[PDB]
């Protein structure tokens, strides 16, 4: 598959050979001419997985991701040129090299075929995106931040690490068709609880489940906005494609494992609902629906059905999507304002009524109107959840409700009621921000059209 | 001094608009935003979006699921003719399979 | 289509055909510049309830804080007016 | 809504405040105009009964029981003017309120259309550009030591002057902007 | 002419010869991996008369 | 009489519309127009038995003629 892993390479030194003024058309184009080389993955078989090599394969999980990772390059780098305009020559391609960089290891870890290389991927993804929020992010809070986004990651994946090279003493092999094929059930005994947690927690925390969250807010907040894209969109789910592809290995130890977890997932998922009713920024607002969003997938994934499965994977391709889009529509009017707080700049429809229109498709996307695959994921582990057991319609049904109010809170709060009579420093849409938003929103809805390429292996 | 530091004050932002009135945005140099928007709505929509959606409507079915319906449908012929049951409960013929000899 | 443009004048007529009605003041006397307290002899509850058939009569409330200052039928007029958009 | 309020209500606005929303509700209840008309007069009568009390602590005892009565009687559903803070349609056309700064962000293919009104707006933004200087020094000299002490504004005095603070009120957008 | 034009646009071929050559270095991955070929029980097949390799 | 109507720039919008639109058709036209074509002038193949001793081609395996 080193027909897309080499181009990528190669747009490294494209960016750093380009005229200094033409560093974001080359970067786009070829960002581009990228994602529509990378399409080629979604022809998958019904039986097994495209093993391209030794080293790396695709699956009907990872080409899905694939296609979202190279599709998002091109998005951040048009959502980023606007705020680095100032910015030295030399800066700027040091950011594009972090944003090539992130995409290359992302690229590398959604197909590897053994897992320490996985984790090895997996784990240098942390530094160009420590980078980028820690050198280009805005305010003093960034540093935290960092830290925040750093030691919490690693204290859940540094356990996995001696996990890993553990079960390769003992099995003899690392590389996943090998461990599918040879898999063998886990007793029940103390070590076996603990190598489960110690395989599970790190992407448990990188999710993140309810209780290991707090990274996150600061982390989607004080991040520029490609960070913020990249992080809310990718970066979680890796959490749930190392889940995934791990949890066959734990069995029959996650039916009474998953307890604590799936009970965190469940109330937090309430809990952080509720949290979307009051917030003052706008910004973690959208932060804390990813954490409800992704609690779904952690329930999906933690309930093991084939129906969960294909909820869990529409889900993050969807959720991805629509968060990408509601933290670029938030941008804008940070851009406008220079503020993050909710109910600063009010009544923008009145003056930006395309914009408006594209603020009603993104909140109705991620209410899970139907037929979108919002609602399609939503739906298959909402049902996969009613199997595992018929009180959970309740607090899933209590979900369905708060999502919404929320939602067009945040609507209702920015786009209705009359503009604020002193801020008049509102221009009208680029056709950048337009553009921006119309390739984000029209991929959701031309997926609908045509759902099993989203769906999963288990479809 | 009263201060505290030698330093620039914040200036104020640049709107697009002042210096092009039709500035799409993309860069402070009209040309080059022209054609960065030009390129960007070229490879964007025209490209991979209707392109990549025609090539993936008409990807060949390696999922096998018209195969599997012509399949079906030879079995269901096969055992309605012959009077066998639609499906057995069992997807391995016992024969192979050698079961403990002690139960007690 | 909708009702017709009004107009300073017709505003005015109408004010003074309300003011007219009102059995507590001589319709000879009365004067588009005349004073309620002073040149009518009417108390604070006469203004009210002139207040209040104003606002029967064109249909929209006029605030207390706003409505203690209206003193003379050319103010009310004024009022009005400013409250309409109404410029000729 | 025009005019700046005060500290307080002295005891003749309260009262005349209580007198207005007593006739309105007894209005709400009796439907018919000859009826409305006999409980008026006699609303009228009952007030300036007692319209001649020296005893100030007894008129206020007295307001304070007509406050408590018209609580208790008030009609629940009183009738409320279309456009009032309570009606049908108090703020049906904020939506169609566009501010006047956002024609300055008009593509100039837009400003080709109405060439004489953007004259005048030149024109218009240019007094009040002159204007301003004036405005800041009158407000300056006619303010006390101690800051402002009520939010009425002083109008204008010199030969050729503008009422300080003036353009944001001249320039509304409208009462039926579209 | 073409000097500066040359001088100036040649980083856009560097994506497209990636492309190629990592489509040749997946061929040449692929050509090791060749100890099954026509040799699974479900694709074992007789040779035509004049092809040699079932695939590449 | 006609009076003013303030509104704000609706030039911006209109103008990404009609690009967007012109990008759109400008690629998917010809598309449709060659979809239409193969449709009706090449039709899908038709269900027929291998012969004794043909091995087919992989592509030979499915129906639509863009598919194959
Ligand atoms: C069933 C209808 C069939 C219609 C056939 C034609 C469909 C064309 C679809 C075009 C592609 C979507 C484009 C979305 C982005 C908007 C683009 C834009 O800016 O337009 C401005 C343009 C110019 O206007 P303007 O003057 O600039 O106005 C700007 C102002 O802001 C003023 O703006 P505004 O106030 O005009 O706001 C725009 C307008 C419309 O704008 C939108 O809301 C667009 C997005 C709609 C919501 C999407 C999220 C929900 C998930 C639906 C997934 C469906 C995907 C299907 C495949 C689509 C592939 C692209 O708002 C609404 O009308 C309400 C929106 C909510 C609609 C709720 C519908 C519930 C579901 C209905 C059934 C859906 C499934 C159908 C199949 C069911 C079984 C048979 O106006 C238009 O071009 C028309 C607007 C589009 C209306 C389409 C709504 C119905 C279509 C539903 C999806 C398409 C189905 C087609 C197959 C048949 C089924
Ligand atoms: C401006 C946009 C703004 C932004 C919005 C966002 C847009 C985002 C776009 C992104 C890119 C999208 C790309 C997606 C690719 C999808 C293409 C695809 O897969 O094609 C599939 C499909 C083609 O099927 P196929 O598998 O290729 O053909 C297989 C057969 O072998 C073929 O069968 P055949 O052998 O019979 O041959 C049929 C042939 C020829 O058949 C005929 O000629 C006969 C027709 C019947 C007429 C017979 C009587 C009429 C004449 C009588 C009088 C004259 C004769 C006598 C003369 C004397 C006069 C009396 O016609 C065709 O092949 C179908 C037309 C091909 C259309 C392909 C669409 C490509 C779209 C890609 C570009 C996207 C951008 C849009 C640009 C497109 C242009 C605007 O295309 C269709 O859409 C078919 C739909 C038509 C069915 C009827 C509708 C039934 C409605 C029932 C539901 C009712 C509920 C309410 C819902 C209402 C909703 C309508
Ligand atoms: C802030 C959010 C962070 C994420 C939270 C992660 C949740 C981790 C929780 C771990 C899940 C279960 C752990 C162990 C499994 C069973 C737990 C135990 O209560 O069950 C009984 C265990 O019995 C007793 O409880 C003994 C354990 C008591 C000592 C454990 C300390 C618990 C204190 C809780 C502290 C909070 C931990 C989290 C710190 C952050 C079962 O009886 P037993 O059959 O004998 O044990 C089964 C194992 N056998 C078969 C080998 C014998
Ligand atoms: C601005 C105003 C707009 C309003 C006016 C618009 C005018 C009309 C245009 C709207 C079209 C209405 C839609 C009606 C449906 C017709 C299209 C449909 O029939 O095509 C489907 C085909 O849809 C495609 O399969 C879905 C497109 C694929 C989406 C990929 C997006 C492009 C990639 C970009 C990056 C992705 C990022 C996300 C990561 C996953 C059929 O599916 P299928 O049953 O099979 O076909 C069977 C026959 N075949 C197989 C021979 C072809
Ligand atoms: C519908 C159900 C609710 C019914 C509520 C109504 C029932 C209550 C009616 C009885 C309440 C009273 O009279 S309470 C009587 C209060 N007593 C006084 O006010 C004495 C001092 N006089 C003055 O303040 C002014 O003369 C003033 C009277 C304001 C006139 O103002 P003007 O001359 O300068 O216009």
């Amino acid at each position: 598959m080193l027909k897309i892993i080499i181009p990528t390479t190669m747009l490294l030194p494209m960016t750093w050979m380009s005229k200094h003024n033409m560093i974001w058309i080359n970067a786009t184009v070829h960002s581009l001419l990228i994602s529509l080389i990378s399409l080629s993955l979604l022809n998958q078989l019904g039986e097994n997985s495209l093993n391209f090599s030794l080293t790396f394969f695709s699956d009907s999980l990872s080409a899905p991701l694939l296609v979202l990772t190279t599709w998002l390059l091109p998005l951040m780098l048009m959502a980023s040129q606007s705020h680095l305009s100032k910015e030295t020559t030399t800066r700027k391609k040091l950011y594009i090299t972090m944003l090539i960089l992130l995409q290359l290891f992302l690229i590398m870890t959604f197909t590897a075929t053994e897992l320490i290389l996985f984790y090895i991927l997996f784990e240098a993804t942390l530094v160009p995106t420590l980078i980028i929020i820690t050198r280009w992010g805005n305010q003093t809070e960034r540093l935290n931040a960092g830290l925040y986004f750093l030691f919490y990651t690693l204290a859940g994946s540094l356990p996995l690490l001696v996990a890993l090279v553990y079960i390769q003493n003992t099995t003899g092999s690392l590389n996943f068709l090998i461990i599918h094929y040879w898999s063998h059930p886990l007793s029940n005994s103390w070590s076996n609880i603990f190598m489960w947690l110690a395989c599970i927690m790190a992407f448990m925390v990188k999710m993140p489940l309810y209780g290991l969250h707090l990274w996150l807010p600061k982390a989607h907040v004080e991040a520029p906005i490609a960070g913020s894209m990249v992080l809310a969109a990718v970066l979680l789910k890796l959490g749930g494609y190392g889940m995934m592809r791990i949890t066959t290995i734990l069995n029959p130890l996650t039916n009474y494992m998953a307890y604590p977890f799936l009970m965190l997932s469940m109330w937090g998922m309430i809990m952080t609902s509720s949290i979307c009713l009051r917030q003052t920024d706008l910004k973690s607002l959208i932060a804390y629906s990813s954490v409800s969003h992704m609690a779904l997938v952690i329930v999906a994934i933690m309930i093991q059905t084939p129906w969960s499965f294909m909820g869990a994977t529409a889900l993050m391709i969807a959720h991805g999507l629509t968060s990408s889009m509601l933290f670029c529509l938030a941008n804008t009017n940070y851009e406008r304002v220079h503020s993050r707080t909710m109910i600063l700049a009010r009544g923008l429809q009145t003056l930006l009524p395309l914009m408006a229109t594209w603020w009603l498709v993104a909140s109705l996307t991620n209410l899970a109107l139907p037929p979108s695959i919002n609602l399609i994921g939503e739906l298959f582990i909402i049902t996969a959840s009613f199997s595992w057991s018929n009180i959970t319609i309740i607090l899933m049904g209590m979900n369905m409700m708060i999502t919404a109010l929320y939602s067009l809170y945040m609507l209702i709060t920015t786009q209705r009621g009359k503009y604020t009579h002193h801020i008049n420093n509102i221009k009208p849409s680029f056709t950048r921000e337009n553009a921006l938003m119309a390739l984000h929103i029209l991929p959701l809805l031309l997926l609908t059209l045509n759902p099993k390429m989203i769906l999963g292996p288990l479809y | 001094p009263t201060i505290r530091l030698q330093e620039d004050p914040d200036p104020e932002d640049e709107n697009l608009y002042e210096k092009n009135p039709d500035s799409h945005g993309y860069d402070k140099d009209p040309i080059v935003d022209l054609w960065n928007m030009r390129v960007v709505f070229f490879f964007g929509f025209s490209i991979v979006l209707v392109l990549g959606s025609t090539f993936v409507a008409y990807l060949p079915d390696y999922r096998m699921q018209e195969w599997a319906r012509r399949e079906a449908e030879r079995l269901v012929k096969y055992r309605e003719a012959n009077g066998l049951p639609l499906m057995e409960s069992n997807c391995f013929d016992p024969n192979k399979i050698q079961l403990p000899e002690d139960e007690d | 289509s909708d009702a017709p443009p009004l107009t300073l004048e017709a505003i005015k007529d109408r004010v003074l055909y309300v003011l007219k009605l009102y059995d507590k003041i001589d319709p000879e006397k009365l004067s588009v510049n005349s004073h309620f307290m002073k040149d009518l002899g009417l108390d604070s509850l006469d203004q009210v309830e002139i207040i209040m058939a104003m606002e029967d009569e064109f249909g929209f409330e006029i605030p207390d804080i706003d409505a203690e200052k209206l003193m003379c039928p050319q103010e009310i007029v004024d009022y009005i007016a400013d409250k309409k958009d109404v410029y000729e | 809504a025009f005019s700046a309020p005060a500290a307080y209500l002295t005891h003749q606005q309260k009262v005349l405040r209580l007198y207005k929303r007593a006739l309105r509700h007894l209005e709400s209840w009796c439907v018919h105009r000859d009826k409305y008309r006999y409980f008026a007069c006699l609303m009228r009568a009952r007030f300036d009964e007692h319209k001649n009390e020296k005893d100030m602590v007894k008129a206020t005892q007295l307001l304070r029981q007509a406050e408590e009565e018209f609580w208790y009687g008030q009609h629940p559903q009183p009738y409320i003017f279309p456009e009032s803070p309570g009606g049908t349609s108090y703020e049906r056309y904020e939506c169609y309120k566009v501010p006047e700064w956002c024609l300055d962000d008009w593509h100039p293919s837009e400003k080709a259309m109405y060439p004489d009104y953007f004259a005048k707006r030149e024109q218009w933004k240019r007094l009040r550009r002159e204007s301003w200087e004036r405005e800041v020094k009158q407000l300056q000299e006619e303010t006390p030591p101690g800051g402002p002490r009520t939010e009425a504004l002083p109008p204008a005095r010199k030969e050729g002057d503008l009422p300080p603070l003036w353009w944001h009120i001249v320039t509304r957008p409208r009462e039926r902007p579209m | 002419n073409v000097l500066q034009i040359v001088r100036d646009h040649w980083v856009h071929i560097l994506v497209p010869v990636g492309f190629v050559f990592g489509c040749y270095l997946d061929r040449r991955s692929d050509e090791k991996l060749t100890a099954f070929r026509n040799k699974s029980l479900l694709f074992k097949r007789e040779l035509r008369p004049n092809e040699e390799v079932t695939w590449k | 009489k006609r009076l003013f109507i303030i509104k704000p720039s609706g030039f911006y919008d209109r103008r990404f519309l009609k690009l967007m639109r012109f990008y759109i058709l400008l690629t998917g036209i010809p598309v449709a127009i060659g979809i239409t074509l193969v449709n009706v002038f090449i039709g899908e193949a038709e269900l027929a038995d291998i012969p004794e001793g043909y091995v087919p081609e992989h592509w030979e395996y499915f129906k639509h003629p863009i598919s194959r």
